[PDB]
């Protein structure tokens, strides 16, 4: 059946993890992380061939899935990126200015390449829409996002509940449920983990993944350990062996 | 073991050159070639790798004479194994592809999955009827393959719906996950491809 996924979350700069990111990623998919993503911070002239020789590099050894972003703003950018061997870019910002942007992907790499990601935030007792490394309120509604998401092709929704990232507190299910009814597209929880009940939870809550940052680097939560923890209350696990 | 990958059919096709690099690292006399148009001679084990339309993957083939070139290492019982678009490519005619002639290699058709989440995207199990090993592998498809069971390698099931993630006719295999994106179990499998090769 179908595996609940384990994502893990980089961020790059100069080619370099903020290790070496081919390294690290290398090792990742030795230990059992089920997919990558490289979420980028280079200054604003260097990105763009410096988001290439990333892919580049970790597409030359990586035997996983890998999603890079970070400031892709064209599809020009995206195209680029998907030509020299990334399995799909995350858009953000361009997406919600410009959702045309996501058909464009879709249609020329399938669906399967565009992880569209979404910050939303409570407001007045509302799921709004924020862009912008979460500063900007577009006034739009997570509801009426997640179904214009899937309506112009994207394959993903990396769904973040900004308030909940860094807090340690837990997954937002609120959010995960909001959207799970709303969208038939895998959905990605970010935000908040901090121990190994949080992704039973947000699985639990309908996400078809979980991703984490530090507590996967920093190993307060180990991914061998998260797996068969999960596989212990019925969530569904990808699980090596030896 | 001189190794073919096909490289004109559409999608990344260089992921697949890589993991079958990866897994001929530790035999010997290993030469592995990204083949656009028909060579003089028949590789030991010919690719069809494919992300992307039914119709694309044929005229791909077509406009660049591949398709007598791979017939051509059928009629000389050479490997030849199809992976993702390749493994469909492998069947008749497919629904995705209104007017479209498959190969015709092995008997059967493609049909689309019957759930609601189209794609089938991400880890799925794989269980095998023999020499390849079950477990997780990377997927990422709307349409499955049908044919008959003797012809049927391996099974997966995905919202309730069970179809071949993998088929065999003689020396003709047929993969539908990706073994490039499927870490180190991928490799095994792809080791073993190019074993199965090693021997006639
Ligand atoms: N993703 C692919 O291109 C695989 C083959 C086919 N187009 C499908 O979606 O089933």
């Amino acid at each position: 059946m179908l595996a609940k996924r384990i994502i893990a979350c980089l961020d790059v700069k100069d080619g370099r993890v903020v290790g070496d990111p081919v390294e690290l990623g290398k090792f990742y998919s030795e230990i059992g992380i089920d997919e990558l993503v490289f979420l980028d911070i280079t200054a604003s002239v260097e990105k763009r061939k410096t988001m290439l020789e990333l892919v580049e590099k970790v597409a030359e050894q990586i035997d996983i899935p890998f999603t890079v972003g970070g400031g892709i703003h064209d599809f020009e950018t995206a195209s680029e990126l998907i030509l020299r061997g990334a399995d799909k870019v995350s858009i953000n910002t361009a997406a919600v200015e410009n959702p045309s942007l996501i058909t464009q992907i879709a249609q020329t790499f399938g669906s399967q390449a565009v992880v569209v990601a979404i910050d939303a935030k409570r407001v007045d007792g509302e799921f709004m829409v924020f862009t912008y490394s979460g500063k900007k309120n577009t006034g739009i509604l997570l509801r009426d996002w997640v179904v214009e998401v899937e309506k112009r092709g994207a394959g993903e929704i990396l769904l973040t509940s900004i308030d909940r990232d860094g807090t340690k507190s837990g997954y937002d299910t609120e959010m995960i449920r909001f959207v799970r009814p709303l969208t038939t597209l895998p959905i990605i929880a970010s935000g908040g983990a901090g121990k190994m009940e949080h992704f039973l939870e947000a699985f639990l809550a309908g996400a078809d993944a979980a991703l984490a940052a530090s507590v996967f680097h920093f190993r307060e939560i180990d991914v061998r350990e998260l797996k068969e923890y999960l596989k212990k209350h019925g969530v569904n696990v990808r699980l090596e062996g030896l | 073991m001189r190794i073919g990958i096909i490289s004109v059919g559409p999608g990344n096709i260089m992921n697949l050159y890589r993991g079958v690099k990866r897994a001929s690292e530790n035999f010997e006399d290993v030469s592995i070639e990204l083949v656009e148009s028909p060579r003089n001679d028949l590789y030991d084990l010919l690719f069809i790798p494919g992300v992307g339309h039914f119709g694309e993957g044929m005229r791909r083939l077509r406009e660049n004479d591949l398709i007598d070139f791979v017939r051509k290492h059928v009629e000389d019982e050479r490997y030849v194994v199809g992976v993702c678009l390749g493994m469909q490519l492998l069947f008749e005619e497919s629904e995705e592809a209104p007017g479209v002639k498959g190969l015709s290699l092995i008997e059967g058709n493609v049909v689309k999955l019957r759930s609601r989440r189209l794609p089938h995207m991400g880890w799925n199990e794989v269980i095998f009827k023999d020499t390849f090993p079950n477990g997780y592998y990377y997927f990422v498809h709307t349409y499955r393959a049908v044919c008959e069971e003797e012809h049927v390698l391996g099974t997966t099931e995905y919202d309730g719906e069970i179809f071949p993630s993998a088929v065999r006719k003689g020396r003709i295999l047929g993969f539908q996950f990706h073994p490039e994106k499927s870490s180190k179990i991928g490799r095994k499998l792809l080791e073993k491809v190019i074993e199965c090769s090693l021997s006639r």
